[PDB]
């Protein structure tokens, strides 16, 4: 659903509101805006296929097949939607020549518990 | 009673909604402004007829953005929360720590609300650096203990 | 996340400037003039302080 | 009260372009001189809004907050609307 | 003492210091809606960490067997 | 008086030494410090208010840049400057409310 | 045995994510009205 | 390090360094090992899964290598538009044809191709002549990334220069014809088979494409409107000095 991409949000109108917001955690603006966002379907899919985020996940898989870990690192920054199995692949794959086994296990635990276990394959 | 009328708490949540618009907008609006008003280059990589294209893309998004909060914080930073008296910061109609007026930190001086301590009202207090050198000594030791304390990385 | 100064927020800046590079276009942009160009039209625009 | 804190804020030949003016020429015109969006029309406009040839030259209407200036010329240009009144 | 050991001869062990702050509050915002941001506000305002290195515990021998820093280092 | 800054490249001396201004752009490489191409040579003032140990308010860091006019329109005050987020001003938004009992939960809920 | 260790992992764990919002109103009333409603299930006097 | 070159100049560390390489043509276990300043057993023990090498197998650099490559190097790769070799024969007249043969996408294509994209729709209109690659698709050379000449000194001798890029004197005398005395010479060539080589600029730079990748929109209309240079201060501006003070001075 490429057309229907995107999040409406609120205008804090009464005082109730105003206390609300006043009252929130530390984590409400990114919390609400990532529940708000992409979740496990109702078959029990990933959320992974997403149209507007699919080329980046191919620049990804790209610079980590030809080694270029840290400019694959720097676009994994960028991404709003849940990467697919096969950036975890690719990226731990760059990092097995190297020998980088600490930037491996980040990349295993930034989608183990985080994002929806992408990375437990 | 009761507390206080709600136009006060209207005025004082529109004071509050006014800080959080100053912590959304202060970034953004500073790194406009020290694009947008820098004559040196930026980078070696852009130089010339890109960076002048660069400010004047970004001045036009700075002013596109309608509500931008470039207001300072020393404007509306006077505002009492229990009563509805106007003081104004740098006088002594206004305390800085408990941040209400002369009138209301009485009423909570006398109320026994706060723990105050009562000294001399032409010495100093007991602060070594407040007898030492005054308001701006002591201004000096807060700087000193934020900021100048600590070994830039 | 970074915090505190500017200098700290390297990738912030990045994407700001891409941002701000997409959305506007040249042709808004070049409406916009500087004090000594609209200062130019004075009979006198120059002197020395 | 502290120094040039209040919060409710000349002819003169030799700082004319430096008395209730911005610092450098370099800077560019403020917000008011500018559309910043959809609008359904302003009835007045802020009075920091620099007074360009086109206001002089174009003349529909100037209204600030009240003023009205009927009378173009272009002694004005390159000056905001404080020092004009 | 905790830290990863390096046995390759381009890895050098620095026996390091590190000081950072905790707090946690107890009296009035160990519990209700504000402790979020109210801890939140406590340990980023308690974010520095001092990292700390002996210089003369940088001056031993690397895996190669050359000095690791000598004077002129 | 007025001169021209010089450097000397290590292949030209007749015994090679790394110099002081390389030195310097090696450390503004690692510290990621901004070099200001029009700071004056002559201008060197120190906070002798501060820095001398002879006077009343003495901390032997510079608490005042000696500059007069170091204003808000200046980008490298900008870029230095400590931003307003979690300072004490987000306490004061947060915590400064008219009722305490609105900021420890909602009424509708506690009621 | 892991399911003692998970019982004591339960009674004293704590991630920083949730030491954010484990104090919240809306979870300290939910647990006064659990204990008002139901606490002849889970308490260790009102067995007796 | 002007303002600003904190985010737009340098990377953060570290930098990363390329520890995967390819095999070439006539290269042999002693070749490759001289190619990435490495011993020869070094090179096996970082590849004991091949017993030998052939041409175009990936091979694994190992990580005490003094000569590994920075990625994305200095060298742009270019692509003409108007070569014959693809399937149609003809000019290459569609993004997804041109990113298929470049192997990347259509959008790392339109961030470098500004001026192709913006001017021209996805036909093609043959004034453009040819388009850089994105910055992804970039290979780095051990000759283009190590600079192929060396400074001489006040005081050089060829054991000097031999001792500071970790090369024989014999190595820099074939490089180099030759030659005994060194004091007629601003500059020595360096042998490939120099273990302690120069690069050519600061590994932690950016490179150029990579900003140029943020100011995609810049360029694009910047060859449209025509647009060669906007002035930042009036034509008789240096006449008044107290009246022009940007805030810099």
């Amino acid at each position: 659903d490429p057309n229907r991409v995107g999040l409406n949000a609120a205008t804090l109108d009464c005082r109730g509101r105003i206390y609300r917001w006043l009252r929130r955690g530390p984590f409400f603006q990114v919390d609400n805006y990532f529940r708000r966002s992409v979740k496990l379907n109702r078959d029990g899919t990933l959320p992974t296929d997403f149209v507007h985020e699919a080329p980046l996940m191919r620049k990804i898989i790209r610079l980590a097949h030809r080694g270029h870990l840290k400019a694959a690192c720097e676009e994994y920054r960028r991404v709003t939607t849940v990467p697919p199995v096969e950036v975890y692949r690719a990226l731990t794959a760059c990092c097995v020549p190297g020998a980088k086994l600490a930037d491996a296990v980040s990349i295993f635990e930034d989608g183990d518990s985080k994002l929806f276990y992408v990375s437990r394959d | 009673g009761q507390d206080v009328p709600k136009r006060h708490t209207h005025f004082v949540l529109e004071s509050r909604l006014m800080y959080e618009k100053s912590f959304r907008d202060c970034w953004l609006h500073s790194v406009c402004r020290a694009i947008s008003q820098l004559d040196e280059p930026l980078s070696k990589t852009v130089v010339g007829t890109h960076q002048k294209m660069l400010q004047r893309k970004v001045t036009c998004f700075q002013y596109n953005q309608y509500g931008l909060f470039k207001t300072p914080y020393y404007r509306l930073a006077n505002v009492d929360r229990y009563h509805a008296v106007q003081g104004v910061a740098g006088t002594r109609e206004w305390v800085p720590y408990v941040n209400v007026s002369y009138w209301t930190m009485n009423k909570m001086v006398r109320g026994g609300n706060l723990l105050v301590h009562r000294v001399h009202y032409t010495g100093w207090g007991t602060d070594s650096h407040l007898k030492k050198g005054g308001w701006e000594h002591r201004w000096n030791k807060v700087l000193q203990r934020n900021v100048l304390q600590y070994s830039r990385i | 996340s970074p915090h505190g100064y500017i200098r700290h927020f390297e990738n912030e800046v990045r994407d700001l400037l891409q941002y701000v590079d997409g959305v506007t276009p040249w042709k808004q942009a070049q409406k916009i003039r500087t004090y000594w160009e609209v200062r130019s039209h004075h009979p006198m625009p120059q002197f020395n302080r | 009260y502290p120094f040039l804190r209040r919060p409710h804020i000349n002819p003169s030949a030799p700082y004319f372009w430096s008395f209730m003016t911005a610092k450098s020429q370099m800077a560019f015109l403020p917000e008011e001189n500018y559309i910043t969006g959809d609008w359904t029309g302003k009835f007045f406009v802020s009075k920091r809004q620099v007074y360009t040839l086109q206001h002089a030259t174009s003349g529909a209407k100037v209204r600030v907050k009240i003023f009205e200036f009927n009378s173009p010329s272009r002694w004005n240009i390159g000056k905001e609307m404080n020092t004009l009144t | 003492r905790i830290g990863p050991i390096g046995l390759e001869p381009h890895q050098f062990n620095v026996p390091a210091e590190l000081g950072f702050v905790e707090q946690y509050d107890n009296l009035q915002y160990k519990r209700y809606d504000w402790q979020g941001w109210y801890q939140r506000m406590l340990d980023v305002h308690n974010r520095n960490v001092s990292l700390r290195c002996r210089i003369c515990d940088l001056q031993r021998l690397d895996g190669n067997g050359v000095q690791f820093v000598d004077m002129q280092t | 008086g007025v001169h021209r800054v010089g450097y000397t490249h290590p292949s030209t001396l007749p015994v090679p030494c790394a110099q002081r201004w390389d030195l310097r752009l090696a450390r503004a490489r690692i510290f990621q410090e901004y070099i200001e191409e029009k700071a004056p040579g002559a201008w060197q003032l120190e906070d002798e208010r501060s820095m001398s140990p002879e006077f009343k308010t003495f901390t032997g860091y510079p608490m005042r840049d000696m500059r007069p006019g170091y204003g808000q329109n200046l980008p490298d005050y900008i870029m230095k400057k400590r931003l307003p987020n979690n300072t004490h001003y987000e306490l004061f938004a947060r915590r400064d409310i008219p009722n305490e009992d609105n900021a420890m939960y909602g009424k509708y809920l506690y009621d | 045995l892991m399911d003692e260790v998970e019982d004591s992992l339960r009674k004293f764990q704590t991630y920083r994510s949730r030491f954010y919002e484990w104090g919240r109103a809306v979870k300290q009333f939910d647990f006064i009205e659990f204990r008002r409603r139901n606490g002849w299930l889970y308490d260790l006097h009102l067995m007796k | 390090h002007r303002m600003f070159s904190f985010a737009l100049d340098w990377q953060s560390a570290p930098v990363n360094r390329l520890s995967t390489d390819t095999v070439h043509e006539g290269e042999s276990w002693d070749a490759v090992a001289q190619r990435l300043g490495c011993s020869v057993g070094e090179l096996k023990d970082a590849n004991a899964e091949r017993e030998t090498i052939e041409a175009g197998v990936v091979i694994n650099v190992p990580v005490t290598a003094t000569r590994r490559l920075t990625s994305f190097g200095a060298t742009p790769l270019v692509l003409p538009l108007k070569t014959t070799s693809a399937k149609d024969g003809e000019r290459i007249r569609t993004w997804e044809e041109a990113a298929a043969i470049l192997d990347c996408t259509v959008e790392e294509l339109q961030q470098c191709n500004g001026h192709a994209a913006l001017t021209y729709q996805k036909e093609f209109d043959s004034s453009v002549t040819e388009l850089v690659a994105p910055l992804s698709c970039w290979t780095s050379t051990s000759e283009s990334e190590f600079s192929p000449v060396e400074r001489v000194h006040a005081n050089d001798t060829l054991v000097a220069i031999a001792r500071r890029l970790q090369c024989s004197e014999e190595a820099l005398r074939a490089v180099n014809d030759g030659i005994t005395d060194v004091s007629g010479l601003d500059f020595v060539r360096v042998p490939p088979e120099a273990r302690r080589p120069r690069r050519l600029v600061e590994p932690q730079l950016r490179p150029q494409a990579a900003t140029d990748a943020l100011l995609a929109r810049t360029i694009a209309e910047e060859e449209t409107f025509k647009l060669k240079s906007i002035p930042h201060l009036p034509q008789n501006a240096e006449r008044f000095p107290h009246e022009y003070h940007t805030p810099t001075s």
